RNA sequence: AAGCUCGUAUCAGUUUUAUGAGGUAAAGCGAAAACUUUAAAUAUGUAAGAAGUCCUUGUUUGAACGUGGACAUUUGAAUGAAGAGCUUUUAGUGGGCCAUUUUUGGUAAGCAGAACUGGCGAUGCGGGAUGAACCGAACGUAGAGUUAAGGUGCCGGAAUACACGCUCAUCAGACACCACAAAAGGUGUUAGUUCAUCUAGACAGCCGGACGGUGGCCAUGGAAGUCGGAAUCCGCUAAGGAGUGUGUAACAACUCACCGGCCGAAUGAACUA
RNA sequence: GCAGUCAAGCGUUCAUAGCGACAUUGCUUUUUGAUUCUUCGAUGUCGGCUCUUCCUAUCAUACCGAAGCAGAAUUCGGUAAGCGUUGGAUUGUUCACCCACUAAUAGGGAGUGAGCUGGGUUUAGACCGUCGUGAGACAGGUUAGUUUUACCCUACUGAU
């Protein structure tokens, strides 16, 4: 969709001989808050034996970008279960914010590996602070001095159904 | 072969002599040269047929030892 | 075989140098009708 | 290149790649022998028949001869002043160019510089030198050795190597009865010519050793004084 | 098929005295052209055959020089 | 993987002038002029300084970048053609029936006549191409030399001469008659 | 319905609580996995007030059994609400397919027998080109608006919309579908995982070395690394097999396995989608 | 087919719990091309004229690739359905096999009771054999052993 990133802090319910549990926290990518809560409970129950029935959501907030207008490179690490045995995977995405990088990663996984939103688990999104640490060549080829290139050839948009001019793809 | 000792799924077929799969038959084993304690010479034992010999010609059997 | 070629029952003298419960193996076979 | 790529050729032979340990052992041996002798020469022996090299070796069983990767010898000695086992070495390490070449010894300088002065063997052209002779293949049956022996003692050339001279050595030949024959005069090399790649092959095919090969020296180092002395012998 | 100790039991043993008797009583036939057979008294017949020969059939030459030799 | 740009370079010697309009290349040299039409290849040409011409592909795939070094090689071949020229050398062999080769003009057409092949009576003609000169080399019996500015004419004519004399329905281990290509070099030499 | 005694705050294809039953660990932890200390459900039975509580105690004090008064409706969980029970008898019916969810048994492969729950027959309407079992859907007569399922190049009402990738098929593909040939074969293309080589210079190319005992032993007309058989060692090296192919009647000659020289930055193998 | 051996992978991780491709051995009669004188129960229908058209899984004709392919004649393959693919003898049976001509005598589908008939339809008869106490029935065998339309609408062929 148009994703957002939430911070969800949950906790097991209080009880005698165990007051004040240990307040676990997660960063989740989702389109609204209900999906974020659902993912939090899913991942807790998967990690260990806590249950929505026995826990509670202490807080849930939104995390904005600190510099939403500065181009950055991220490395993304993903694990997903489809179709046979799982496998981890590291990709590089050059974009402007963590949310948009994740959105394009999801679209790309859908395009290639027949993967949907409930098969994919984002493990880490980390900015590559130092150049020459980027690995992938399809990103590396955008970091050269004095870069110039022309727009794709032979495209043009029209609205009339009849034209009198035999257009030119100027060029 | 020397007899059809026992055919499953009926005694009437045991009488008639039918050789379906699972049948227990009695074979002459003088070619294997078996000798029993006390020094006698076995020449007849039991085997089980292990195929459907209506989908081929051979009757295949495993000795019972 | 080639790769392995780099690093690397009591028969008599006349028998070497030569060569070659009470259940039944098949219980409960399928059933055949009289038809 | 996910598909449509060159399938490399696997082959079933006994020997294996030598690996990094060989470079390391060589670089260790040269440096740990560097402080066992006193005079360290350098040689330029490029196209050396291994039997000749072995004769040079055995001409004294008291001194060690080392051969290896050029840059490995440099890494043993030292590239800049700011790294070297012993002192002032770089001034000969900056000179070794071809197939070098390192001679340890425990003998006076003059005996060695005269041994390497009075030595030469007879050999083949080793191309891109000058052609020090002018021979033409006679215009009949091309005999095995080329035509420079008494031809009535020679045996006619075997049939099996006609396509080499007809394709690669670019010599117009035909096949009459089993002898290989030529009918037009042929010139291989003109005496005093830069020899391209094919003429050395055509010459080595006829077994005429007509080249002087002498080992040469370019630099030198004496330990108990520790300063190089570059003397040129050829 | 139920399990049972028969089936894994010998059924038709025979002894050396009977073997020798029957083998000696196959070279004394004296067929009568007017006697007809009524029953045959099932016996192990591959042990009582094999009168003596004088031939000793040919040896297999294929075990030494196959064909590529 | 859709590289942003792929590039090659064509070096030009000091006698020839290449001139490239839309995609119709024309090279003029010390030996003649050659023209080629590359309008089916989708590349961008650029001149650097009178001795270097860069060819480029913007944002191209694997099959599209494959056809770039081939354009480079065609233009290079044209340049070496107009400076050095090409000379192919063919030879004919025979056992019993001599192959009799001749050049004959049939209404201003310059065919090559091949008679007596294996005793045949058919008169095989191969039409010489326009731009490639042909002559029988002396000092060597049974040798025909073709020369010219273009490779794709010399080599094709040699192919026609070679393939006009196949041996049908015989053991090509025993029957060795034919016309085969002996050498492919330059006119200069050396 | 005939009809009449009864809408009596009592009922219910429902949840909650108490408790049994599955006992599978998947809570979770042990006295040297060796538990039962104990979950969370999965549908599985029963129970949750007036025919009920207390006082007081006569018979075959605890067991049932008799007795003489106190006890009030937020009177003993939640949701919904008025259509359960006898008598008369009176009409039709009394034997069958599809699918899902459990269970048992099955062989070439199908499947067969039990049980629950939906569809059909008795039933139109919208969609799937066309359809009894597929997706939607509360059938009087009309007006207006909004939608379901399916769709939107033209047939044909509705974007030749927007954004990111993949694909070239000399019968592409657009499927009652996730079953059948179905596991592999391909120098088609794209992404990914794990191991390696590498400025003491990788991968591809050219050029040089490729040695000595030694034509190693047995074979036989001839077998010198290369028709065969048994070993497969030693020396010298940077490296060089008692030898990967071409070749000879036997040799010679070329070649790679392995080293080095020229050049200069990334390369290779296996594997998954 | 049955009983094994192997061993790349798969299987939650896993060899060894298990599966398990490709390879491999056991034998169904006799090591010297000797004649094998099996020819052993189809319970239901094949076999044959006249005439079109289609498939390719190709016999011949055209063109190619490979073989100890010297020449001649062959053998194994690729494209290809344009063209052709015969005359007779045999029912004490023809779910076949013979001998000739030929370039070759390939395999099939649509079939086909309204364009034709042979065993086989069964009947009306009769006799013989087997069975039954008998009337009768059949393990059989022999003989006898009738189906005709369009004058309607379409399709096809010609004609106004």
């Amino acid at each position: 969709a148009h994703f957002k990133e939430y911070q969800v802090i949950g906790r097991r319910l209080p009880t005698e001989s165990v007051p004040e549990p240990k307040l676990f926290r997660m960063r989740i990518f989702a389109s609204n808050e209900v999906i974020a809560k659902s993912r939090y409970w899913y991942f807790l129950q998967k990690l260990h034996k806590v249950k929505k029935a026995s826990g509670e959501i202490v807080s849930i907030n939104q995390i904005n970008e600190a510099h939403p207008t500065k181009v950055k490179n991220f490395g993304v690490w993903v694990r997903y279960d489809s179709r046979s045995g799982t496998h981890n995977m590291y990709k590089e995405i050059r974009d402007v914010s963590r949310v948009a990088a994740v959105e394009t990663l999801y679209q790309d996984m859908a395009a290639r590996h027949r993967a949907r939103f409930r098969s994919i688990h984002i493990l880490k999104v980390a900015e590559i602070e130092k150049t020459a640490d980027v690995k992938r060549q399809y990103v590396k080829q955008f970091l050269t001095k004095d870069l110039k290139f022309p727009l794709p050839h032979r495209v043009q948009k029209s609205t009339k159904t009849f034209s009198y001019k035999r257009p030119s793809t100027f060029y | 072969i020397l007899a059809v000792k026992k055919n499953p799924q009926s005694p009437m077929y045991t009488q008639l002599g039918v050789l379906t799969k699972g049948t227990i038959i009695e074979v002459n084993v003088s070619e294997l040269g078996m000798v029993t304690a006390g020094g006698k010479v076995v020449w007849g034992k039991y085997a089980q047929v292990t195929n459907e010999p209506d989908r081929d010609g051979c009757v295949n059997a495993v000795l019972l030892v | 075989a080639h790769e392995q070629s780099k690093v690397k029952d009591a028969l008599p003298t006349y028998l070497l140098d030569r060569e070659q419960k009470f259940s039944v193996p098949l219980p409960k076979v399928r059933g055949i009708s009289e038809e | 290149m996910p598909r449509s790529k060159r399938s490399k050729l696997v082959t079933l032979a006994q020997t294996d790649k030598k690996g990094r340990e060989n470079k390391e052992r060589i670089f260790d041996e040269v440096r740990e022998a560097l402080d066992t002798y006193r005079y360290v020469w350098v040689l330029h022996l490029d196209d050396v028949r291994t039997p000749v090299l072995q004769e040079i070796r055995t001409s004294w069983a008291g001194s060690k001869l080392i051969m290896g990767k050029r840059k490995v010898l440099q890494k043993a000695l030292g590239e800049k002043r700011e790294e070297e086992y012993k002192e002032n070495l770089y001034q000969l390490s900056k000179l070794c160019s071809g197939v070098t070449g390192l001679l340890f010894t425990d003998e006076d300088v003059n005996t060695v510089k005269e041994y390497f002065k009075s030595y030469v063997r007879s050999d083949y052209s080793r191309p891109n030198t000058k052609a020090p002779l002018t021979f033409t293949i006679p215009e009949g049956i091309v005999y095995s050795r080329g035509g420079q022996i008494p031809a009535e003692e020679d045996v006619p050339m075997i049939h099996s190597l006609e396509p080499t001279m007809r394709n690669k050595f670019e010599i117009p030949t035909k096949i009459k009865a089993g002898k290989i024959t030529i009918d037009s005069p042929y010139l291989v090399c003109t005496e005093g010519e830069k020899l391209d790649v094919r003429q050395a092959l055509i010459l080595k095919q006829f077994g005429i050793a007509a080249s002087e090969f002498k080992v040469k020296v370019s630099a030198y180092y004496d330990n108990d004084s520790s300063t190089v002395e570059s003397t040129n012998i050829n | 098929v139920q399990p049972d100790r028969r089936w894994f039991g010998n059924t038709r043993v025979i002894s050396q005295d009977a073997l020798q008797h029957f083998r000696s009583a196959l070279g004394e036939t004296q067929k009568d052209t007017y006697q007809v057979l009524l029953r045959r008294n099932k016996l192990p017949m591959s042990l009582l055959e094999e009168k003596d020969a004088d031939e000793s059939p040919k040896a297999r030459i294929l075990d030494t020089e196959s064909y590529a030799d | 993987m859709k590289y942003i740009q792929t590039e090659q370079q064509i070096e030009v010697p000091e006698g020839v002038t290449v001139s490239i309009k839309s995609r119709i290349v024309k090279v003029v040299g010390p030996r003649g002029t050659l023209t080629k039409n590359l309008k089916h290849i989708d590349v961008t040409f650029t001149k650097v300084n009178n001795q270097l011409i860069k060819v480029a592909v913007h944002n191209g795939g694997r099959k599209h970048v494959a056809a770039l070094r081939t354009v480079k090689s065609l233009v290079d071949n044209m340049i070496t053609g107009v400076t050095k020229g090409y000379k192919y050398k063919m030879r004919y062999v025979y056992a019993h029936f001599p192959i009799n080769v001749n050049i004959v003009e049939k209404d201003g057409a310059k065919f090559i006549e091949v008679r007596n092949f294996l005793g045949d009576k058919k008169i095989r003609n191969v039409p010489v191409r326009d731009g490639v000169t042909i002559e029988f080399s002396t000092n060597v019996k049974d040798e025909i030399v073709l020369s010219g500015n273009s490779v794709e004419d010399v080599s094709q004519n040699a192919a026609d001469l070679q393939q006009i004399c196949r041996v049908r329905n015989k053991d090509i281990r025993k029957f060795l008659d034919g016309i085969y290509v002996s050498h492919k070099g330059f006119i200069t030499e050396d």
